[PDB]
């Protein structure tokens, strides 16, 4: 009944609140409708009517989150994996710390931080003696030997 | 929280009159007042938005007034189909609700067929007998069953269950469920369940024999 | 656009509650796009849990402090609810909704809603008996009993069969296990002619029973 960016209050066409602001009261027939602008850790993305805005994203530290863009009055931040910890989805939306490669095992690929490590049976006439992320299959040097032992 | 108190809580009204429900906030909450309509078993559906925006869908009998502290929610003709629970809810604040008006509708004195029915014979295998008597499409909703085994009038052995008002003949049902053993089952043969209801001018008694 | 809720109809007291509404028709992604959730203790009326953006930021009932998460899961169009350390208190027809305009509301569409129910009792299957015409309009039916939890239903020859048909509330039984009927009233000189079957699925026991009903 109305235009776009505009709503209907007490048969008033009434405007919406630009994006980086909230509605702090409707309009009247007499006064515009009301808006002031986000705080600094808060956003709104879209023209609204909304009197309390979006919470940025928390890039938790704890769950291997690092800020990768920093949020904006219209934007939300976006996070990424810190160095150490891959993403669970193809849609990065949480954080999973590299896994390490147990003994008898060697390392393939080393973990991106989007994808985790990837982890090879060590052939024989090969081992590894430890647990890492990151060292591979060794050869049986010349002096038995096992999958985990020189 | 910002209290919404809907007056009356309950009412009865007949076919084609006009009903008005209000929805009294405890603090101003501009036009941010919605109303929903609930049907039993059924999410609420919106027919309000903004106090007096109708939704789209909605029939035009439904209209939505007030602002600041005062709204009234109008069916300015009321049809059968129209018996459910409306809630008036704010949206100036953290959501807050009213606490419903249950709208029936008055409509004529109307006797129930009464039916009766035996235990199954799967269910005796089982040890336990229910035996069932239905009040069928019968206004108003007040009604009394009674329950008699070879002419002994039961007490506390029986539970009963209401259909909610039907949308289109504004009619009541109603289950009687009569619990014992199949040993006091056998031990009798006349079961019988007495019906009284308004629209009766003496009870009316549906019965079997086991056989 | 469709919502609906899925999750567990019973549930034992300190556990935890978990929801999951998923979106049809269109797509949470869209700018505006807000998930809710509602509830309603039986009989009794309603309770707003909390409210999310599709960024994530999210607001809740100050009343559940604590105890309450709700999450968005951009990828699969669905949004989410835990209730921790729930208690009796918490059994209610649970429903996800979109709040339109903001945070708080106006809520449309809604979605059908499932019962929670909290409650140490194990769950439990009905016995179906045929509710037998004897003798105009005759009356049949079938007696659902002896189940937990709510809820159970029942149609009548697949669906074919809805005018006349009456399925009363369940009522709860001493022995802490519920118990209704379905009834239908049908013309009398269809008895022996039509075929009566009424189906009724009890889903969290796993079981789907039809049963006949035949003049005894």
């Amino acid at each position: 009944a109305c235009r776009e960016k505009q709503y209907l209050i007490n048969s008033q066409c009434c405007s919406l609140c630009q994006p980086g602001q909230k509605l702090v009261s409707d309009c009247t027939e007499f006064t515009e409708t009301e808006c002031l602008p986000c705080g600094e850790s808060e956003f709104l993305d879209t023209w609204n009517r909304e009197t309390h805005c979006h919470q940025h994203k928390y890039c938790d530290p704890n769950l291997g989150l690092r800020v990768q863009q920093k949020g904006t009055s219209e934007t939300d931040t976006i996070c990424t994996c810190e160095e150490g910890w891959h993403c669970t989805s193809e849609a990065c939306e949480s954080c999973v710390l590299h896994r390490s490669c147990s003994p008898g095992f060697g390392v393939k690929q080393i973990a991106t931080g989007v994808s985790d490590t990837i982890c090879e049976p060590c052939p024989v006439g090969f081992f590894s003696n430890v647990s890492s992320a990151f060292e591979k299959c060794h050869p049986w040097t010349s002096c038995a030997g096992t999958n985990k032992t020189d | 929280a910002i209290q919404l108190t809907q007056s009356p809580s309950s009412l009865s009204a007949s076919v084609g009159d006009r009903v008005t429900i209000t929805c009294r906030a405890s603090q101003g909450i501009s036009s941010a007042l919605a109303w929903y309509q609930q049907k039993p078993g059924k999410a609420p559906k919106l027919l309000i938005y903004d106090a007096s925006n109708l939704e789209s869908g909605v029939p035009s009998r439904f209209s939505g007034s007030g602002s600041g502290t005062d709204f009234t929610l109008t069916i300015s003709s009321l049809q059968p189909e129209d018996f459910a629970t409306y809630y008036c809810q704010q949206f100036n604040s953290y959501p807050t609700f009213g606490q419903g008006t249950k709208v029936e509708i008055k409509r004529t004195v109307a006797a129930p067929s009464v039916f009766i029915f035996p235990p199954s014979d799967e269910q005796l295998k089982s040890g336990t007998a229910s035996v069932v008597c239905l009040l069928n499409n019968f206004y108003p909703r007040e009604a009394k069953v009674q329950w008699k085994v070879d002419n002994a009038l039961q007490s506390g052995n029986s539970q009963e269950s209401v259909t909610e008002q039907d949308s289109k003949d504004s009619t009541y049902s109603l289950s009687s469920t009569l619990t014992l053993s199949k040993a006091d089952y056998e031990k009798h043969k006349v079961y019988a369940c007495e019906v009284t209801h308004q629209g009766l001018s003496s009870p009316v008694t549906k019965s079997f024999n086991r056989g | 656009l469709q919502l609906q809720e899925s999750g567990p109809g019973l549930l034992k007291p300190s556990e935890t509650l978990s929801l999951t509404c998923t979106v049809s028709g269109g797509s949470i992604s869209s700018p505006g796009y807000y998930g809710g959730w509602i509830r309603q203790p039986p009989g009794k009326g309603l309770e707003w849990i909390g409210s999310i953006y599709k960024s994530g930021s999210t607001y809740h009932n100050p009343s559940l402090k604590s105890r309450v998460t709700i999450s968005v899961d951009t990828s699969k169009n669905q949004f989410s609810l835990k209730l921790s350390s729930v208690t009796a208190a918490d059994t209610a027809v649970y429903y996800c909704t979109r709040p339109v305009v903001r945070y708080f509301g106006w809520f449309d569409p809604w979605g059908q809603g499932t019962l929670v129910t909290v409650s140490s009792a194990s769950t439990k299957g009905p016995s179906v008996f045929p509710l037998a015409p004897s003798s105009g309009t005759a009356a049949l039916g079938c007696l659902v009993k002896d189940y937990f939890p709510e809820p159970v239903t029942v149609s009548w020859n697949s669906g074919a069969l809805t005018s006349g048909v009456h399925t009363f509330p369940a009522v709860l039984q001493s022995s802490g296990l519920y118990s209704l009927s379905s009834v239908v009233t049908v013309p009398s000189s269809s008895l022996g002619t039509q075929t009566y079957i009424c189906n009724v699925n009890h889903k969290p026991s796993n079981t789907k029973v039809d049963k006949k009903v035949e003049p005894k």
